[PDB]
């Protein structure tokens, strides 16, 4: 709830956002683990009885 | 950077000097303004 946000973020926003990219990426990683595990044969098939 | 600036894409008002009624208005003067003259005749 800073006053001066715009200098803050000026000054150390790409620290911030490099950090949160990296984080992002980790998020994105663990999708792909998951697609990984759960996704290796996409043919949907229907359930019998 | 972050400085003062004319945001893009904005309003700016645009005032004739000539109509046979000469006005130029008092126009408040806020954190700095951008003027445009567009003529060649040096008025
Ligand atoms: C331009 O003018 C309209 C009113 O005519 C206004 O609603 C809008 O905020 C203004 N926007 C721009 C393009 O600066």
């Amino acid at each position: 709830d800073s006053t001066e946000c715009s200098n803050l973020l000026l000054q150390y926003g790409s620290f911030c956002t490099q950090l949160n990219r990296a984080l992002t990426g980790i998020a994105v990683e663990q999708d792909k683990n998951t697609q990984e595990v759960f996704a290796q044969v996409k043919q949907i098939y229907k359930t019998p009885p | 950077t972050q400085d003062l600036f004319l945001p893009f894409f904005s309003n700016v008002t645009w005032f004739h000097a000539i109509h046979k009624r000469f006005d130029n208005p008092v126009l408040p003067f806020n954190d700095g303004v951008y003027f445009a003259s567009t003529e060649k005749s040096n008025i």
